[PDB]
């Protein structure tokens, strides 16, 4: 029994994990359909960064030599024209480079091998000319997808190890994945966006908290815990920047549990060694990115080693609110010390926008960018709906009860006011999870996209419903706990079933043509090195197909390119023709893309062009708004009122493309 | 001069409620801890209740929490007991002890430098009664001619207080007084031996006069050799 | 259960000195005590000396107080007696009594066959 | 939730002798200890803190020691001002625990014990119950036994013992036993007998009277 029970629990995680990597396949499947799209059907399919990220791939895939196809990209010259960027550091193209470095020599082997790994038929769209569409491994876009999607089918064993783990019984592993699969929608949503980075960088992510949780249950320290906690500390830095205010709320959970006697010194001395290491490599590889530094990630690292450290030092402090309240000041000095020591100090000059689109949420505070980013229906506040859909599954009530439980228990078995610093107070891989469940739980309700983070962390503290210890002990008996143990389980498949229904009978649309004409008109009509500026979600479509070079795209918050954005949609203001002009031939642009509909006004006020360039730009406030000429111009089919404008393409009132003399 | 005095103690029938006070001169309270410590009759020290005045934080031992309440007023520099619902085992001496405050503990409370002076509570459900007092003459078949004892055994007397003397103190030498012992009934029952001389005791009839002062009682024996 | 033997005897003479010992067969003596009696006519079954566990205190009689000294050895299992300025009133037969009572009490119920010794 | 154990809890020594009394500590307060000594009567005065750091004003004789948590007082030259109750704090806590306690008092050569039996007066025999007693007197040391037994019958629960402090002049100790029996239960056997135990007699002392 010693040895079934860790047998079972290994083999129900790997299938739990394979499971989920087929529902999300699936639903990918059903979402987009690309069984029957040419593969110039599928890049079209993916919209606005999931473009930007996979033509890097295509890049390296297409290119004569993996080194010369890295050198390229790392040397890149036509994403934001005028300048040479490396796009390896500034986008985080690791997973892309992986990926083509595994393709690469694969595709090589199967062909010369004989092996037929993509097997596919001429297929007739109707009106339009027929296409081909492919299928199989060898295939460029299910090479990718598989990859993603097999990385991204372990966060189910994730956590159902997790809940395994802060609940000590199989029950509560049971009830973490359960609660993970009837709230997939509102988790996770790479069955829709395999291309983003969220999607390589999570997985991670969780694995390495799942791994820190087995270190702090255990008492583990050494060299071996060091490695295991850098290979998932690495990974997940060098994909998805953001992974690092990830990784920055779980240090501020781990001091919240060592300044509470929970965590030995010598399990902490192991993850903060383990932490610094993975910062060193990560900055390393990332051509020692300035932005590390002076974030809140570098500073967290050294005030916890500091209070580590000085830790023994402090054995005969015995009342314990003043040896927290100093540690905590002690670490918040440091941190915000640190922080504006590099950023207003050695002159590195942090992006200020996190800040930025935060104290717009609370205050008056608008500027350009911030409207740009909050009226985007996804750096809102979570809305209601979502609380009630949780709360419907009974996801909610439940981690609350085991919350309230683990609470109560804490309260009851503790010693507040005195402490001992030779004996450790047991049950810190509980507090931890806890505390970091809270740290997700505030940012997933200021920052909507951000319930990535929540979500899971709700099915495990759910999974602590099941913990003997807490909710009673051997008074219970064993019949009573199981008994109670699949009630729970039946009334969550009664009220997950349903979901489970209604996010499989769900097919997405069939495209649209006007986009296909766009590109087979910029390619017919347009010379290979023509320059394209436009609206954001249209420029990374353009790069993507069509290989022509871009002044901007949608991953615009790196400096130089923050204000190419301003300039490129200044022709949507009032500005006389004249200076738009002289703005985009100074920007070396040939082309000017957009829609129709980006110039009609009204939606919700203030989130439309026409209201943002009303408030920054007072001084031509009463001028005759750029778009009313725009859609003139359009109608009449003359180039008489826009001077120097010329309106190139006009099909179906759709997109028109305006030609810079 | 810095110092502690108690006050409000004496007796209290079973399941009532006393309120203890605690004045300190010289040093100004809730600038640190005060506590008050038990001593049981014939027991070690036990420690009740602890209070910080200048933020209010109480402090209570387990077998008191929830009988008994620690309030202190700045106003007047006191500090105040007030025990509810006592038993038959809380009649005790109860000390007032000056320690450093709570919010600086820091490192653990400082040592009780300075002591009140004790009161004395009683909890007794039996009431105030004068004492019976008994001869006890030497046997006859022991100690004949040699070492003779002559005893006046007091029972049944309430308060503690009463002192036994013989012949007006006049005696002196081998007088030796026993510890007064609370038996079932609660009443206290001791006893004073006199190793007397030879020469057939003395041929005196000793006199014990006892006098318990709650009673206003001054009974005199008179003991004879049998 | 237990057993006391003691060694030591002879014709002693005045101005010398004593070395006893009585060793315990069958028990221990850290756990209980050690007392040591004297049996003389006349005056018999008379205290001499008594130690109680390791050495935290030994009691001597009123008239053989700074002529004795009592140790133990549990690794033998041994109580030595060292005796100095012996006079002639001291002609009685030693023993070496375990007490079969831990609280001390003087629970005192095996003699064995002692020393006997006379001066002069 | 910390206890605090003493281990001599009685130390007989005299003017001159070392003494060292010993506090042991289930948890580990770190240093937080403290030693107070008691005269009978009155209340406790403070000897040393922290385990280590005498206290101004005490007499420089008295010594505190720590080692892991094992807490050590000692007196070098010990005075006849020096024999009263000494009693083991710990502050690293809420409850604040004292020590069990220790008595030290006067060494002297054993004395043998005196006894003698008296039975109820003349007036116990109208009250409906009279009250047997057994006097004990200069006996040393500390530790003595009293037993009470009516034509070789076993008794529990109905004796009283009184003990007197330490003689001021010799250093000596005496008990009194006190055995009340109703008028209904007094008209029993006529025999009665008091058997005493003490470390100084090999064979318990037994006094007997005829009712
Ligand atoms: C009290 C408790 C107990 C807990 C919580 C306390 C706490 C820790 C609070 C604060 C949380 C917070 C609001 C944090 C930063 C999030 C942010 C304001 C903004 C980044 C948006 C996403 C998360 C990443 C975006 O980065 P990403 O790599 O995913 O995508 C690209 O982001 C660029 C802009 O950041 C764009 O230029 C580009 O268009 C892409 O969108």
């Amino acid at each position: 029994y010693s040895q079934t029970w860790l047998a079972s629990v290994v083999i129900i995680g790997l299938l739990v994990g394979y499971i989920n990597y087929q529902h999300v396949y699936t639903l990918f499947e059903n979402d987009k359909h690309f069984s029957h799209l040419a593969d110039f059907e599928r890049e079209m399919a993916y919209r606005t960064e999931m473009g930007l990220y996979y033509s890097y791939y295509k890049t390296i895939i297409n290119a004569p030599s993996f080194l010369e196809g890295v050198q390229e990209i790392t040397h890149d010259t036509v994403t934001e024209h005028g300048h040479e960027i490396n796009t390896l550091n500034r986008f985080n193209l690791y997973p892309e480079v992986i990926l083509a470095f595994l393709y690469r020599p694969f595709r090589a082997f199967a062909k010369s091998a004989n092996w037929q790994i993509e097997l596919c038929w001429q297929v007739n769209r109707g009106e339009l000319r027929p296409v081909e569409s492919c299928e199989g491994i060898g295939n460029p876009h299910y090479f990718y997808i598989t990859g993603v999607f097999i990385v991204a089918g372990t966060v189910a064993s994730s956590i159902f190890y997790l809940g395994v783990l802060v609940s000590d019984s199989i029950f509560g592993g049971f009830l973490s994945v359960l609660c993970f699969a009837f709230n997939h929608g509102e988790a996770t949503r790479v069955q829709w966006t395999p291309p983003l980075r969220e999607s390589f960088a999570f997985p991670f992510i969780i694995g390495h908290i799942a791994i820190l949780t087995f270190v702090i249950k255990y008492k583990k320290s050494g060299h071996s815990m060091i490695l295991l906690l850098t290979s998932m500390a690495v990974p997940a830095l060098l994909f998805w920047q953001f992974t690092q205010f990830a990784f920055f709320t779980q240090i501020c959970s781990i001091f919240l549990a060592f300044s509470l006697d929970l965590i030995p010194f010598s399990t902490a001395k192991t993850v903060i060694h383990s932490h610094i290491i993975s910062f060193l490599i990560g900055f390393l590889l990332l051509f020692g990115n300035e932005m590390m530094i002076t974030a809140l990630y570098f500073p967290s690292i050294l005030a916890l080693g500091m209070i580590i450290y000085i830790s023994p030092l402090l054995s005969n402090l015995k009342f314990r609110p003043a040896y927290v309240l100093f540690l905590a000041i002690i670490f918040a000095s440091i941190t915000l010390g640190l922080k504006i020591g590099l950023s207003k100090g050695l002159g590195i000059e942090d992006d200020a926008h996190i800040f930025d689109i935060l104290r717009s949420k609370f205050t008056s505070f608008a500027n350009f960018h911030t409207r740009l980013y909050t009226c985007s229906a996804e750096f809102d506040f979570i809305q209601y709906s979502t609380i009630e859909k949780l709360c419907g599954t009974l996801l909610i009530p439940l981690a609350l009860i085991s919350l309230v439980t683990f609470v109560f228990n804490f309260v009851k078995n503790t010693n507040l006011l005195w402490r001992n610093s030779e004996e450790i107070g047991e049950n810190g891989e509980i507090l931890y999870n806890v505390v970091q469940l809270c740290c997700s739980t505030v940012m997933a309700f200021l920052i909507m996209r951000l319930k990535l983070f929540m979500t899971p962390h709700l099915c495990i503290v759910a999974a602590l419903f099941a913990n003997s210890k807490l909710l009673g002990g051997d008074r219970i008996s064993k019949t009573i706990r199981v008994s109670a143990l699949v009630g729970v389980i039946a009334i969550l498949f009664y009220r997950g079933i349903p979901n489970i229904r209604q996010q499989l009978n769900v097919k997405g649309e069939y495209s649209n043509p006007d986009q296909e004409m766009l590109f087979d008109w910029i390619q017919h009509n347009t010379k290979q090195d023509a320059v394209f500026a436009g609206t954001m979600p249209v420029m990374a479509n353009v790069k993507l197909t069509t290989l022509r070079p871009i002044v901007n795209h949608p991953h615009y918050e790196h400096v130089g390119i923050r204000e190419r954005t301003l300039k490129v949609y200044s022709m949507f203001s009032k500005k006389p023709i004249a200076e738009v002009h002289k703005i985009m031939k100074e920007m070396g642009v040939n082309y000017f893309v957009f829609q129709l509909m980006n110039c009609s006004n009204e939606r919700r006020p203030e989130c439309v062009y026409r209201g943002m360039w009303d408030e920054e730009d007072p001084k031509n406030s009463g001028r005759t708004a750029l778009c009313d000429l725009w859609i003139l111009a359009a109608n009449s089919k003359d180039n008489s009122r826009i001077a120097p404008f010329k309106i190139v393409y006009n099909a179906n009132r759709n997109y028109i493309v305006l030609k810079i003399l | 001069e810095v110092q502690l005095v108690e006050s409000g103690g004496g007796l209290v029938q079973p399941g009532g409620s006393l309120r203890l006070s605690c004045a300190a001169s010289g040093f100004n309270i809730s600038s640190s801890s005060i506590h008050w410590v038990r001593q049981a009759p014939g027991k070690g020290l036990e420690w009740v209740a602890s209070i910080s005045s200048s933020y209010g934080y109480t402090s209570y031992a387990d077998s008191v929490k929830g009988r008994f309440t620690i309030s202190a007023d700045t106003s007047k520099n006191t500090a105040y007991l007030q025990m509810n619902s006592l038993r038959a085992e809380d009649t005790a001496v109860y000390y007032c002890a000056r320690s450093s405050s709570v919010y600086w503990s820091w490192w653990g409370y400082s040592a009780f430098d300075y002591w009140g002076q004790g009161t004395l509570v009683t909890v007794s459900s039996a009431s105030t009664k004068g004492p019976s007092v008994f001869p006890l003459a030497p046997s006859s078949k022991s100690t004949s001619g040699g070492t003779a004892a002559l005893g006046c055994l007091v029972k049944d007397y309430f308060p503690e207080p009463v002192t036994v003397s013989w012949n007006s103190g006049a005696l002196t030498s081998g007088v030796h007084t026993f510890p007064a012992v609370l038996q079932s009934s609660g009443l206290y029952s001791l006893s004073s031996v006199v190793t007397v001389p030879s020469s057939s005791l003395g041929t005196q009839t000793y006199i014990c006069n006892v006098n318990h002062k709650p009673s206003n009682t001054k009974v005199d024996k008179k003991v004879e050799p049998k | 259960q237990v057993q006391l033997q003691e060694s030591g005897g002879g014709l002693v003479q005045p101005g010398g000195s004593l070395r006893l010992s009585c060793a315990a067969s069958g028990r221990t003596i850290s756990r209980y005590a050690m007392s040591w009696f004297r049996q003389a006519p006349g005056k018999e079954r008379e205290f001499v000396a008594v130690a109680r566990r390791s050495g935290d205190g030994a009691f001597y009689a009123d008239s053989v107080q700074g002529r004795f000294t009592v140790s133990r050895d549990d690794a033998k299992n041994t109580v030595y007696l060292q005796m100095n300025s012996l006079k002639p009133e001291d002609t009685a037969v030693y023993y070496c009594a375990i007490d079969s009572d831990t609280f001390y009490s003087g629970s005192y119920d095996y003699w064995g066959q002692g020393t006997q010794v006379t001066v002069s | 939730d910390i206890q605090m154990t003493q281990s001599p809890s009685s130390l007989s020594a005299s003017v001159g002798d070392r003494v060292t009394i010993t506090c042991r500590a289930s948890q580990s307060v770190s240093s937080a200890v403290a030693w107070y000594q008691q005269k009978p009567g009155k209340a406790p005065k403070l000897l040393i803190y922290s385990a280590s750091s005498l206290y101004s004003g005490v007499p420089s004789r008295f010594s505190g020691s720590r080692s892991g948590t094992d807490f050590t007082l000692t007196i070098s030259s010990l005075q006849p001002e020096d024999f009263a109750t000494y009693y083991c704090q710990q502050g690293a806590s809420e409850p604040i625990t004292f020590g069990q306690g220790t008595k030290v008092e006067i060494k002297r050569t054993v004395a043998a014990p005196s006894v003698f039996i008296f039975p109820p007066s003349d007036s116990q025999l109208k009250s409906g119950t009279a009250s047997v007693v057994c006097l004990l007197n200069n006996f040393y040391p500390r530790e003595a036994k009293v037993q009470w037994k009516v034509d070789n019958a076993l008794q529990s629960g109905n004796s009283q013992e009184s003990v007197t402090e330490q003689d001021s002049k010799d250093s000596t100790y005496s008990l009194s036993s006190t055995l009340t029996l109703s008028k209904a239960d007094y008209e029993k056997h006529k025999v009665y007998a008091c058997e005493v135990t003490h470390q100084g007699l090999s064979s318990p002392v037994t006094k007997s009277f005829n009712r």
